[PDB]
RNA sequence: AGAGUUAAAUUAUAACUAAGCUGUAAAAAGCCCUAGUUAAAAUAAAAUAACCCACGAAAGUGACUCUAAUAAUCCUGACACACGAUAGCUAGGACCCAAACUGGGAUUAGAUACCCCACUAUGCCUAGCCCUAAACCCAAAUAGUUACAUAACAAAACUA
C-alpha cells in the first residue's frame, strides 16, 4: 500500500457516518486513487477536544484508508477533505509498509575515546 | 513474484460497487492496533474478550 | 519537450513475463500514473541512453556520463522553474551545467567524431571558454561601444574619399 | 594578550565613526565633487579619441551617458 | 513502531508531565528512538494521543523504563 | 524550496469574583479599561525527545504532513560564476511577545549606565537590495604515515 489516510470524524449515527464515508472514497476515487481496504478504529474520546468547522468537538470515529495515489494529487485531496463540513480533522501519510526494516543487528558498543589529549608529565 | 502479489490483491480491493459492502463491513468489525510490549521482548496483545 | 507517457510501464517492470493478460487496475499500479517522479527520470534516462549512445551497457563511457548528468540537469531546470527562490538547488544546476561541459572538452579533445555526434543529439553547444575573465562593468562597456563606433565611421570616412577619387580618377580617364 | 590589540582597533574605529559624523557633509561635497571630476575624466577620454581617429564631431548618435552620478 | 498503537508510545511516555524519556532512561538504540519519539509526535498532531498527559487506560500497563519516582 | 496543518503558552473580548495588581537589594513611579477564574480566533515561537551528533558547500538546519530534492567513475584551481548569520535599506502587508531609541522611577557626587515601568524603529510574511562577523574548530584542499621527534602553551609529529 502507497497512502494511508487518517480520518478523524464527527460522532454520528451510522447512516450519517456510512454517507461521510462514501462520499469520501468517491472524492479520492474521482482524483483518480485506488482504495485498498477501510479500517474503522472505533469511536473514541479524542485525547483533547479539536476545534473545526466552528464546533468544538469532544469525541470522534476513526477512520483508516489506504490507498494507492499519483503524487501530483495528494493536495487535491487534502483540500476537498479540508473543505468537508463533517471531518473532524484530515491526513494523509505514506502508509507504513513502504519503509523498510533495517535489521538492528543490535547495540555496537561504544568504547572510550582514547587519544584526545596529548601525552604531558605534567605535575 | 511482486506483480502476482498485486494480482492477487487485485481481487479484494475496493471498488465503485462494492463500496456498499464495504462501508457496511467497516462498521460491523471495528479493528485494533494497540499493542503492547514487555521487557524480555514480547508482545502482550489485547486482552480476549 | 518529450513525455514519458503515463501508461509506461515503470522500467523495472518493463520485461517481465506475463503483463499484458493482466487486469487494467495492476497495469494502472504499475503505470507512471501512479509513479513517484524518480521512476519517471529513469524513464528518461533509458530512453535517451537508447538514442543517443552506441553501447548501453557502459556506464563508464565518457559519453554515457554526459547523457546521464544531461537528464538530471534538464529536472534541475523545472524544478527551478516552478522554485524561483531556491538557492540550493540552483547551486546543483549550475554545478552541474558545469561538469558536463568539462567531460564535452573531453570528449572533443579525445575522440572526436563521438563528441560531435552527441552535441547534435542533445542539443548541447560547445562554446570555448573565452580567454581573460573580467567583469565588464558600466565604465569599459561605454568606452568599448564607443571606440567601437569610432571605427565603424573612420572606415565609412576612408571609403568615400577613396571614392571620391576613384569617381574622378575614372571621369578623367573615360573622357 | 591580543586583546590588547583589539583595543586598539577598537578605538581607532569607534574614534573614526564619531569622526565620520561630524564631517559628513564636509565629506558628501567632496565625494560628489570628485565623481564630477570623474565624469569629465571619462569624457575627455572619449573626446581623445574623436580627435585622436580624425572625426570632427562625436560619432553619429552619441550622448555618452553618465554613469558615475547614477542615481535614484 | 507505528504511530497507530498508542499504547505502546504510552509505554516510553512519563505518565505525569507527557514528556518522551531519554535513551539513558528507555535504553533503546538510536534508530528505535528516533524511531518512537517520531511516532509519538506524529500520534500528538493526528490526535491519537495526548500530549501532556499519559492516558489514564495506559497507566495500568507493563512498564519498561528504568525511572523511580517515588521513594 | 514549496503547499497544507497545530499541541503547549499568550492576547483580544465577554461571564463572575475581590479590591488591589505590578515591581525590585530595598523602593518608587506605573496601572486599577486592574487581578484571580471560566471561556476563546489571529499573530508569533517551536518544552521533553537530545546523555543524540545527522543533513547541507558554508552561512545554517531539530513542531507535523505531502511534493520537489541533495553536482561530479570524485586531483588542485581564480580578481570569473553562484551563494553568504545578525543588523540595515526600499515598497507593501502583519503586530502575541520582545525590544535599540525616548519618556517616566529609583540609584548616584553625577548616572546621558547597571535595576524598575511603559512605548517605537525592529525582529514576522511577500518582493527587491546590502555582502559584513571572534563568518574561528583562529588549524587550506587531496592522498598518505606513526617512522624521525617534545621551544612554550593549545587539539601530539610529519611527508608528497
Ligand atoms: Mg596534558
Ligand atoms: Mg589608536
Ligand atoms: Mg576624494
Ligand atoms: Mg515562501
Ligand atoms: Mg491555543
Ligand atoms: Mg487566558
Ligand atoms: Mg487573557
Ligand atoms: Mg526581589
Ligand atoms: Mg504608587
Ligand atoms: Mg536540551
Ligand atoms: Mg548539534
Ligand atoms: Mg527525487
Ligand atoms: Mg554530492
Ligand atoms: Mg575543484
Ligand atoms: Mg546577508
Ligand atoms: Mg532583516
Ligand atoms: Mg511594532
Ligand atoms: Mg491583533
Ligand atoms: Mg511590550
Ligand atoms: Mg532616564
Ligand atoms: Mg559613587
Ligand atoms: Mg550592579
Ligand atoms: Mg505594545
Ligand atoms: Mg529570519
Ligand atoms: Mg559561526
Ligand atoms: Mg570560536
Ligand atoms: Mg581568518
Ligand atoms: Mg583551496
Ligand atoms: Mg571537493
Ligand atoms: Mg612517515
Ligand atoms: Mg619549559
Amino acid at each position: 500500500p502507497r497512502y494511508e489516510l487518517a480520518l478523524i470524524l464527527k460522532a454520528m449515527q451510522r447512516p450519517e457516518t456510512a454517507a461521510a464515508l462514501k462520499r469520501t472514497l468517491e472524492a479520492l476515487m474521482d482524483r483518480g486513487a485506488v482504495v485498498r481496504n477501510l479500517e474503522n478504529l472505533g469511536e473514541r474520546m479524542l485525547p483533547y477536544k479539536i476545534s473545526a468547522h466552528n464546533q468544538r468537538h469532544s469525541r470522534g470515529g476513526y477512520f483508516l484508508v489506504d490507498f494507492y495515489a499519483p503524487a501530483t494529487t495528494v493536495e487535491s485531496m487534502m483540500e476537498h477533505l479540508s473543505r468537508d463540513i463533517d471531518v473532524i480533522r484530515p491526513n494523509i501519510v505514506k502508509h507504513p509498509l513502504t519503509q523498510e526494516v533495517k535489521e538492528c543487528e543490535g547495540i555496537v558498543p561504544v568504547p572510550l575515546e582514547e587519544k584526545l589529549y596529548s601525552t604531558k608529565k605534567r605535575k | 513474484q511482486e506483480v502476482l502479489q498485486l494480482q492477487e490483491e487485485a481481487k479484494t480491493f475496493i471498488t465503485r460497487e462494492n463500496l456498499e459492502a464495504r462501508v457496511e463491513e467497516a462498521l460491523d468489525s471495528p479493528k485494533s492496533y494497540n499493542w503492547a510490549i514487555t521487557r524480555e521482548g514480547l508482545v502482550v496483545r489485547p486482552q480476549q474478550k | 519537450q518529450d513525455d514519458p507517457p503515463p501508461s509506461m510501464l515503470l522500467l523495472d517492470y518493463q520485461n517481465v513475463p506475463g503483463i499484458h493478460k493482466v487486469d487494467d487496475v495492476v497495469k494502472r499500479l504499475l503505470s507512471l500514473e501512479m509513479a513517484n517522479q524518480k521512476e519517471k527520470l529513469k524513464i528518461k534516462k533509458m530512453q535517451l541512453m537508447n538514442k543517443v549512445l552506441e553501447n548501453p551497457e557502459d556506464t563508464s563511457s565518457l559519453e554515457a556520463r554526459i547523457v546521464a548528468l544531461t537528464v538530471k540537469i534538464r529536472n534541475y531546470e523545472e524544478h527551478m522553474q516552478k522554485h524561483r527562490k531556491d538557492k540550493a538547488h540552483k547551486r546543483f544546476l549550475l554545478m552541474s551545467i558545469d561538469q558536463r561541459k568539462k567531460m564535452l572538452k573531453n570528449l572533443r579533445e579525445t575522440n572526436y567524431a563521438v563528441f560531435e555526434k552527441i552535441c547534435k543529439e542533445l542539443g548541447i553547444e560547445y562554446t570555448f571558454p573565452p580567454p581573460y575573465h573580467r567583469k565588464a562593468h558600466r565604465r569599459w562597456v561605454t568606452k568599448k561601444a564607443l571606440c567601437t563606433q569610432v571605427f565603424r565611421e573612420v572606415q565609412k570616412l576612408k571609403k568615400q574619399k577613396r571614392a571620391l577619387r576613384a569617381a574622378a580618377v575614372a571621369a578623367h580617364k573615360q573622357g | 594578550k591580543n586583546i590588547l590589540k583589539i583595543r586598539r582597533r577598537k578605538m581607532n574605529h569607534h574614534k573614526y565613526r564619531k569622526l565620520v559624523k561630524r564631517t559628513r557633509f564636509l565629506r558628501r561635497k567632496v565625494r560628489e565633487g570628485r565623481l564630477r571630476q570623474k565624469q569629465v575624466k571619462f569624457e575627455r577620454d572619449l573626446k581623445r579619441i574623436w580627435q585622436k581617429a580624425g572625426l570632427k564631431e562625436a560619432p553619429a548618435g552619441w550622448q555618452t551617458p553618465k554613469i558615475y552620478l547614477k542615481n535614484q | 513502531v507505528d504511530y497507530k498503537n498508542v499504547q505502546l508510545l504510552s509505554q516510553f511516555i512519563s505518565p505525569f508531565t507527557g514528556c518522551i524519556y531519554g535513551r539513558h532512561i528507555t535504553g533503546l538504540c538510536g534508530k528505535k528512538q528516533k524511531e518512537i519519539t517520531k511516532a509519538i509526535k506524529r500520534a500528538q498532531i493526528l490526535g491519537f494521543m495526548p500530549v501532556t498527559y499519559k492516558d489514564p487506560a495506559y497507566l495500568k500497563d507493563p512498564k519498561v523504563c528504568n525511572i523511580k519516582y517515588r521513594e
